[PDB]
């Protein structure tokens, strides 16, 4: 098993826990 | 940052969560 996140796994990890708040700023 | 702490090392679910907003 590989437990690091990279790339679109690393992406597709933070539009999961970031939820509603997100990431990357807001606009606005 | 993020790209060293949680793809060239591994991050627990709190360190990820800190680099939302």
């Amino acid at each position: 098993v590989n437990q690091h996140l990279c790339g679109s796994h690393l992406v597709e990890a933070l539009y999961l826990v970031c939820g509603e708040r997100g990431f990357f700023g807001t606009p606005k | 940052g993020i790209v060293e702490q949680c793809c060239t090392s591994i991050c627990s679910l709190y360190q990820l969560e800190n680099y939302c907003n």
